[PDB]
RNA sequence: GCCUGGUGUCUUGGGU
């Protein structure tokens, strides 16, 4: 375990693959940084997985590394307002307000962190078939 | 799940929707202009990935910071008989004529938020007033009235609609009649109207 | 929760500081008056007992 | 005295260009035949050349235009900007007059020169912002419309009316009436909470 | 019964911008300095370079609300392949004999260059253009 | 309460767009239209109506 | 909650195929192949069975309130 | 002059080619089959007891979606057009369901096969919940555990899909024409080469490709429309195509009637 | 409340006078307020959850005040900047560019419907642009039906000639479009455009019909042409990426040279600036010019049919920088007007060594949103985003 | 709460005619036909049929608002023919084509049975 | 030349400097050196520069109206309580701010 | 009036066979609060 | 046989 103060004095590799130098030109995939200011790096630690920097709410977003940053903030707010099934014992609790979606579905695009949030077991939404189109102008 | 939120603008029955050649109709049509300035490219990739996922029968792994690329997903999709970028030819429902443009089409996870119109709609003719000010009460739950604030006052001045502004703030609210003394100007008059 | 207020504008307690990496979420924060002052623990965070 | 909704950027054509290009556009010489008005655009072309009495008006016209250009370039718009928000857009009014009366044609015009010079000069006294005969009001009324009068005179110059826009008698009297009516309509209304 | 008639050799056919429109430039076989620039619909009337085209300009097809043509009546257009209708939007009374006539066929543009003696009758409100072969 | 105040004959709801309405129109829900009212004076020309 | 009677998007009945789908998974078939055997060819119908979550098995565990 | 060539056929779907008609007629046939071909469907559920874990209208909602045999529905009247007092034998079918779990263990699954027809316009073959085989239990409605009971009475009525989608006899209707785009009604999106990047129609081999020289026939019209009508079993596929045409006829007939009566 | 009663409509916050305009009621089913789309701009309204307020005048005197002073058509031109505040927007504006392209042709059967869709149409079908071998109208002719007669407007874009090779500029004669694609420069809210001109020549009543006429034609036509966007439209081809990757690679080298010069005392000092200010200033100018150069390369490679390009070119949503960031390079992240600060001791993140002033260390996001951001870049992007 | 009854799409109120013909006197021989409780389904079918007749010079329709199941058609014919009569002709043609079409399907169906 | 810091009076007198055109962005100092009418033009120039910078354009009469209010008393009346409520306007009007 | 608040069944019209409660019985036209959709309808007494 | 009153002050969480 390291806290914020000890983190100041260590050198962290981002993934296990960065611990060793390599031998690409695939025009679709992303460029990895060159890292040519220091000739040889002496790593002391390695991240377990970099996606764990996100919290509970942002972990529901598929592909957050492809979004403009305010959209991840906006979804992190709206995700807490989405009807699903908040507990399995809703019939015996008498809460002031409760909402249960009729037919929850688990999402077709999931993340690994959702296994532990139980999102596939208590999902909060449905897979709609969506066309992105201008149709009658009633969707401007 | 990408900050792309909206309200329903209209509903259409099954036969008026555009359809693909397989007879699949969308549940839901969002607008193309929501994408380029908001730059939620992840929304498109999720649609592409989920298309592949439902054909081959698994849930794609969309964890951030992995080796998955758009081209790898596109290769799988074309090998299943669909155009590789997710487009499909579609037909106008009113006429049966093809649309000159092809339409990005596929599953996307959508979430139902708590804000529903019948929890917000409100109207007041006359109704209950506050004991202290004899002005309309505050709040939907009490049959309240909307607040005509300081900024709305200024707009009517700019329009020069002086007559309208007077009526709003008197006849349509808390108008009251008082008696004053012509000599001392105070509201100290004792007025018995049946004794005159 | 950081109990600084709504009095006092500026930016320093509201900004996402570099040292938040891996300890509080960089994305999850409320809109409005509490923006940047209320934060949320990253998934692998712990608190010393 | 104008309402903000009623003005549009218009170019004031006496400001840019060299003195030579200016002179080429505005000057009428009733002596030198090759620097006069072309003969195919007027019917009365014969009774024009040599007339010293008609040349006194056209000299006074050009002298007026020289005053304006000197005043505007040295006092009002020192940096040379010649596109400015101004009331009632004359360019649109003229090209509408060209459509109503079918002002195509090489059909020489029956519109005489003294009608033009006296017509335009009389117009600039009817652009009433303030009414009343008091001496101070007339000075204020003249001051309020100084920039706009220069704009009008820069467009309704003798050569342009005859060579470029090609107005006849019916159309030109209509143009004057429209300018007069639309300028009044562009005054701010009393009571406006500006 | 027509206002202008000539035969043109196509020098260039620019596609580039559009899939269904090409710009053509031509010069009269019988009289140089008479030039024709014309946009045309590729798919309806495909043209190649060096093609010979008879171009007629009329102000009427008779030998206001458009109706589908009856097969029984007959007009000038029965003998041509490609007919367009348009608006004259500029009549250039130019230098010595440089005359240009700009016409717009619903945004399909034409410039006709030539001399006064060949084009004086073209000062019209509307024009048909008829193209043969 | 004096520079601004709550007022009668007002209504509020979520808005939607409609291209098949004129520029100066507003579509008003039926339920709102039955709650709001206008006091029209009775004259010889509208008494039957 | 429980398997929907109809596919939302196209209307084909899918509420009679849920039991058949669970049995095929015990025999080791992969999800794509199981859907193929049931003749659910359009991907609108496939999402319905592949992504449904059966919560009714959990709600029944709460010992009846009469 | 209209011609039909049936490519494949079975009980619940007919694939067919339609030719020598106008595009508008092929489309109106598509819409009519989805929206206006009458069927029978549950439209009123009287719950006398429901102690299951599902909410009352949740169960009722599933009931409305159960497809019923609607073969003889043309002789049946709409409820809104019947001269009788409340319901009767001429305008409704009554169904009943009763399930219960005895035993302290296990789960009783309530299936659509437990729906028992109680009355109905005899002896018309209408109102039975559709079955694939005879050993097919059908559609899952609910699940019951010890002491939980479900006892409901359902009223089924004639209706059309314009009112509510549960009355639709079709599911999808596949529909396409001109697989090689000779008419040029679409302009294909491409990155490099349009032909390699767009997949072939499943009817590409039923028409011949455009020749490499061939000029554009600006007079050609759409003329061959391939469509497949799938049904839910509430009606057989041949009936849906026939009654779609029949229903569309009366609608045009009704228009024709009104013109010769308004003079 | 009944049809054509005037009511005052209002959205908070009421920042200027066109936050309160008088509309005519039309009673309709369903529980939302309906607005014609061209009034969303003055209210700064959209339909993502916004609510609006309605006020009903209660007497004969105030009804007349509403209709004769506050009514929507009187408000088309605002005194703020002597120009309109309402124009054709979003779908209708995107679609009207596509429809008025030089090569849009419409057969007879569809033309008849479109004419009938115009409420103000005089019943005279205009002659087709092509008579033989098949009657075809151009898009510009049918749009011209919606413009009233007697309207003249001329505008020159980039010194174009009357033969307009690029199909730019605009020329309108007697209410008929001679040439020119109709886009944001003509039917947008800019001063001197179409809407402003009809207002001066015909008055507010006619000008209000102009919005309705244009919308009804274009939305019909666009319904039958269709329009979409997909993941394909963000993807530049493999040849262009190598150009893109080279320009970013060469920019990182120049930043290395600047670091070398500044650390070897060979850097020119800018007037009024210390060494570190001058150093930071030169690096920032280099990196923003690098992204724009890379963005320009990505833009030019996109074909005319590419759907992203059509919206940028119409002006209906998006701009040059959006093509750049989706396809080429997100670019430099800024906080408080400066590059990312050393919030750890002498470094920006614990994954870098100290005293590292390279592009990747201080917040240059090399990847596009399409390619996906690396974990280091991601956090820096979230810092800049939070500040906004 | 403000949703209209869905059955109002096809059930005609008693005081409302299914069909209403009015003249357009601005041009000769032109009628406006208002169809109540009908859709694109009916309208598009009639429209194309009519357009192929030689004596119909103009035919068009619009569904003015999808929330109301009506549409209005405009029909102009040349001087000889009366528009309303021409509409009857278009109707009978399509009834005949569908009768034929129903027959040919039945025959082909038994062969595959 | 452009300077950091101000001393308008002393810099104007320096030989070489065009003493008829020197300008300062502190209009408080302009008022002490050049008088109230010069302040009007300087106030307008500084406001216009702010608005026009992000490409916006506001018609002249609105900014002109604001600076005439700010200079009508002969000194600069700030748009704060210390300026606005030092007017001879009625007490009900003044107390509402 | 003796039939307010008593349960009612409708025997003619589009709502034939539905349960309801008499909410208001001013004259000839009743107000039935239908059970089945959340709506209260105006209805004639013959029904 | 017409009239017909149900709270406040905060705090917190949200919407644009
Ligand atoms: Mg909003
Ligand atoms: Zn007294
Ligand atoms: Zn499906
Ligand atoms: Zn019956």
């Amino acid at each position: 375990y390291v806290d914020g103060e000890e983190e100041e004095t260590i050198m962290i590799a981002m993934t296990p693959e960065d611990l060793q130098t390599r031998s690409l030109n695939d025009t679709a995939k992303r460029i990895k940084p060159e890292m040519s200011t220091s000739s040889h790096h002496t790593f002391t630690h390695c991240e377990i997985h970099p996606s764990m920097i996100l919290g509970v709410a942002a972990s529901i977003i598929p592909f957050p590394d492809h979004n403009q940053s305010p959209r991840n903030t906006y979804q992190s707010a709206m995700g807490k307002q989405a009807m699903g099934v908040f507990l399995t014992n809703y019939n015996v609790r008498m809460d002031t307000m409760a909402n249960i979606l009729y037919y929850p579905q688990k999402p077709l695009a999931k993340t690994q962190a959702m296994e532990y949030l139980k999102f596939r077991e208590l999902p909060a939404g449905q897979n709609a078939i969506v066309a992105i189109a201008c149709y009658s102008g009633y969707n401007q | 799940r990408h900050g792309q939120k909206g309200t329903i603008g209209v509903t259409y029955r099954h036969e008026d929707m555009p359809f693909s050649a397989e007879g699949i109709v969308p549940d839901l049509i969002i607008n193309p202009h929501a994408i380029p300035s908001r730059m939620t490219v992840a929304h498109l990739i999720e649609c592409l990935l989920s298309k592949v996922g439902s054909i081959r029968g698994y849930e794609g792994d969309a964890t951030p910071f992995t080796d998955l690329t758009v081209d790898a997903v596109s290769n799988l999709l074309r090998d299943n008989g669909y155009q590789s970028r997710g487009f499909e030819v579609m037909y106008n429902g009113h006429t049966g004529k093809k649309l000159m443009a092809q339409v990005f089409f596929g599953p996307t996870y959508y979430q139902r938020l708590r804000h529903m119109v019948d929890d917000k709609i409100h109207a007041r003719a006359r109704g209950p007033v506050q004991v202290l000010t004899r002005q309309p009460v505050e709040g939907r739950s009490r049959d309240g009235g909307l607040r005509f604030g300081e900024m709305e006052r200024d707009c009517m001045i700019a329009h020069g609609a002086a007559g309208f502004l007077k009526e709003r703030l008197m006849e349509a609210s808390d108008a009251f009649r008082v008696h004053v003394c012509g000599i001392c100007g105070l509201m100290s008059v004792i007025a018995n109207l049946k004794k005159n | 929760n950081t109990p600084i207020g709504r009095d006092g504008k500026l930016a320093k307690p509201r900004q996402l500081h570099n040292t938040h990496w891996g300890l509080v979420c960089p994305a999850e924060t409320p809109e409005g008056q509490a923006c940047g002052l209320v934060k949320n623990l990253s998934l692998l965070s712990g608190i010393s007992i | 005295g104008l309402d903000g909704t009623q003005v549009e950027r218009q170019t004031i054509d006496t400001i840019p260009g060299s003195d030579k290009a200016f002179h080429k556009r505005y000057y009428v010489d009733l002596m030198d035949e090759k620097n006069s008005i072309k003969p195919d655009v007027i019917e009365y072309a014969a009774d024009i050349l040599g007339d010293v009495e008609l040349q006194k008006e056209l000299n006074s016209e050009y002298e007026q235009l020289v005053s304006d250009r000197k005043f505007l370039r040295e006092i009002v718009f020192v940096n040379g900007d010649h596109n400015w928000p101004l009331p009632v857009n004359l360019r649109r009014i003229i090209q509408n007059a060209q459509q109503i009366f079918h002002l195509d044609r090489a059909k020489a015009s029956d519109l005489t020169i003294p009608e033009i010079i006296h017509g335009v000069r009389d117009l600039c006294k009817k652009l009433f912002v303030l009414r009343g005969e008091n001496e101070l009001i007339k000075e204020a009324q003249q001051n309020a419309t100084s920039l706009f009068q220069c704009l009008v005179r820069a467009r309704l110059a003798t050569r342009r009316i005859l060579e470029e826009f090609r107005l006849n008698r019916d159309a030109f009297e209509w143009v004057l009436g429209t300018i007069e009516a639309q300028f009044q309509r562009s005054l701010v209304h009393p009571g406006e909470m500006v | 019964s027509a206002l202008f008639d000539d035969i043109f050799t196509v020098q260039t056919v620019d596609n580039g911008r559009y899939n269904k429109v090409s710009r053509i430039i031509g010069i009269s076989t019988t009289n140089s300095a008479i030039k024709l620039t014309l946009d045309i619909n590729n798919e309806m009337f495909p043209v190649s370079q060096d093609d010979s085209l008879t171009v007629t300009l009329a102000n009427s097809l008779s030998l206001k609300s458009w109706r589908p043509p009856k097969p029984t009546d007959k007009s000038l257009a029965d003998d041509y392949d490609y007919v367009m209708f348009g608006t004259v939007y500029k009549f250039e009374e130019g230098d010595e004999d440089k005359i240009k006539v700009y016409v717009s066929f619903g945004g399909l543009l034409m410039c006709l260059e030539g001399g006064y003696k060949s084009l004086a009758s073209l000062k019209q409100d509307n024009l048909y253009i008829l193209i043969r072969r | 309460n004096l520079m601004g105040k709550r007022v009668d004959f007002s209504a509020r709801t979520v808005i939607s767009g409609d291209p098949n309405l004129e520029l100066d129109q507003v579509g008003v829900p039926i339920s709102i239209a039955k709650t709001l009212s206008y006091p029209e004076t009775v004259t010889q020309y509208n008494i039957h109506r | 909650m429980i398997i929907p009677v109809r596919c939302f998007s196209c209307g084909k009945v899918v509420g009679d195929k849920w039991d058949a789908y669970l049995r095929l998974l015990e025999e080791g078939k992969q999800e794509g192949d199981a859907l193929d055997e049931l003749k659910l060819k359009r991907y609108c119908c496939r999402r319905m069975v592949l992504t449904h979550v059966d919560l009714i098995e959990k709600f029944l565990r709460y010992n009846p309130l009469e | 002059e209209p011609k039909v060539n049936i490519i494949n056929a079975q009980d619940d779907e007919v694939e067919l080619m339609l030719s020598d008609v106008n595009l508008s007629l092929a489309n109106s046939l598509r819409r009519t089959m989805l929206a206006e071909v009458p069927t029978l469907a549950i439209d009123l559920v009287e719950i006398k007891m429901n102690t299951s874990v599902l909410a009352d209208e949740f169960i009722s909602h599933r009931l409305g979606l159960i497809p019923l045999v609607s073969e003889d529905v043309e002789e049946m009247k709409y409820s809104r057009d019947c001269t009788c007092e409340d319901y009767c034998d001429e305008c409704s079918v009554v169904l009943e369901l009763s399930a219960r779990h005895e035993g302290e263990e296990g789960t009783t699954d309530v299936y659509s096969s437990s729906l028992i027809k109680v009355s109905g316009p005899g002896n018309l073959n209408v109102g039975e919940p559709v079955r694939r085989d005879d050993y097919d239990q059908g559609i899952l409605l609910c699940k019951l555990r010890n002491h939980q009971e479900l006892n409901i009475r359902c009223i089924a009525k004639k209706g059309i899909a314009k009112e509510h989608a549960k009355w639709s006899p079709c599911s999808a209707i596949a529909f396409e024409y001109d697989p090689h785009n000779k008419l040029k009604h679409t302009d294909f999106w491409f990155e490099v080469d349009a032909k390699k990047e767009w997949p072939d129609s499943k009817y590409a081999t039923w028409e011949e490709p455009p020749k490499p020289g061939e000029v554009f026939d600006y007079k050609a019209k759409p003329n061959r429309f391939y469509m497949t009508v799938e049904t839910t079993g509430s009606l057989k596929a041949n009936q849906v195509f026939s009654r779609g045409i029949k229903t569309l006829q009366e609608k045009l007939a009704n228009v024709l009637f009104e013109l010769e009566n308004s003079r | 409340l009944m049809d054509d009663d005037p009511v005052l409509f209002n959205r908070q916050p009421s920042l200027h006078k066109m936050s309160m305009m008088a509309h005519r009621v039309k009673v309709m089913p369903y529980s939302t307020f309906r607005l014609n789309l061209s009034v969303t701009s003055p209210y700064n309204a959209d339909f993502d959850g916004d609510e609006m307020n309605l006020h009903v005048p209660q007497s004969e005197e105030t009804r007349a005040e509403l209709s004769q002073l506050c009514a929507v058509p009187l408000q088309i031109v605002s005194p703020q900047s002597n120009k309109p505040v309402m124009g054709i927007v979003q779908d209708t504006l995107c679609g009207v560019r596509k429809m008025t392209l030089r090569d849009t042709f419409i057969e007879y059967e569809q033309v008849m419907n479109m004419l009938f869709w115009v409420p103000s149409w005089d019943g005279v079908v205009p002659q087709p642009a092509i008579l033989k071998p098949k009657p075809l109208w151009t898009g510009k002719q049918l749009l011209s039906i919606a413009i009233p007669s007697g309207i003249h407007l001329q505008r020159t874009d980039g010194g174009n000639s009357l033969l307009s090779p690029k199909d730019n500029g605009m020329l309108i004669v007697d209410g008929k479009v001679m040439f020119g694609v109709v886009d944001k420069k003509t039917v947008g809210s800019g001063g001197g455009g179409l809407i402003h001109t009809v207002m001066r020549e015909k008055g507010p009543k006619i000008c209000a019909e102009l919005f309705g006429n244009i919308q009804k034609v274009v939305n019909y036509w666009l319904l039958h042409n269709g329009f979409s966007i997909g993941i394909g439209d963000a993807i530049a081809d493999a040849s262009t990426m190598k150009e893109i990757t080279h320009a970013i690679s060469s920019a990182k080298e120049q930043v290395q040279e600047i670091i070398y010069k500044a650390q070897h005392n060979e850097l020119e000092l800018k007037p009024g600036m210390t060494l570190r200010e001058s150093f930071e200033g030169e690096v920032s100018r280099t990196l923003n010019d690098a992204r724009d150069s890379a963005g320009r390369s990505a833009e030019m490679n996109l074909k005319d049919l590419n759907n992203v390009k059509q919206m940028v070119s119409a002006g209906s949503k998006g701009s040059f920088i959006n093509i750049a960031q989706m396809s080429a390079c997100v670019g430099q992240q800024m906080v408080e007007g400066k590059r990312i600060a050393f919030g750890f001791a002498d470094r920006s993140l614990p994954h870098f060594t100290k005293d590292d002033f390279s592009p990747e260390s201080k917040g240059f996001v090399e990847n596009s949103y399409l390619r996906g951001l690396t974990p280091q870049e991601f956090f820096f992007h979230a810092m800049a985003g939070r500040e906004g | 709460m403000n949703a209209p009854d869905r059955f109002e799409l096809f059930i005609l109120p008693d005081d409302v005619p299914k069909l209403k013909i009015t003249p357009d006197s601005r041009v000769p021989n032109c009628i406006i036909i208002k169809f109540e409780r009908e859709d694109h389904t009916l309208a598009n079918l009639l429209r194309e049929e009519l357009a192929l007749y030689p004596d119909v010079t103009f035919v068009a329709y619009k569904v003015e608002h999808p929330l109301f199941a009506n549409f209005v058609m405009r029909l102009q014919t040349e001087e000889g023919t009366r528009p309303k009569q021409a509409l009857e002709r278009a109707c009978a043609s399509i009834i005949n084509k569908l009768k034929t079409l129903d027959h040919k399907f039945n025959e082909e169906w038994n062969i595959k049975n | 030349l452009e300077t950091d810091g101000i001393n308008l009076a002393e810099v104007m007198a320096v030989p070489g400097v065009d003493s008829s055109r020197t300008y300062s962005n502190s209009f408080v100092e302009i008022l002490s050196v050049l008088g109230i009418e010069a302040t009007r033009s300087s106030l307008y120039k500084e406001i216009l520069n702010v608005i026009a910078f992000d490409g916006s354009y506001v018609n002249y009469r609105h900014m002109a109206l604001l600076v005439d209010v700010m200079t009508s008393r002969g000194y600069l009346m700030a748009i704060t309580r210390h300026g606005i409520n030092r007017a001879d306007t009625g007490a009900l009007m003044r107390c509402s701010f | 009036d003796p039939t307010l608040n008593k349960t009612v069944k409708i025997r003619q019209g589009g709502y034939k066979g539905k349960i309801g409660i008499v909410k208001e019985a001013n004259g000839d036209r009743f107000r039935v609060e239908l059970h089945n959709p959340n709506k209260t309808i105006p209805i004639p007494c013959s029904f």
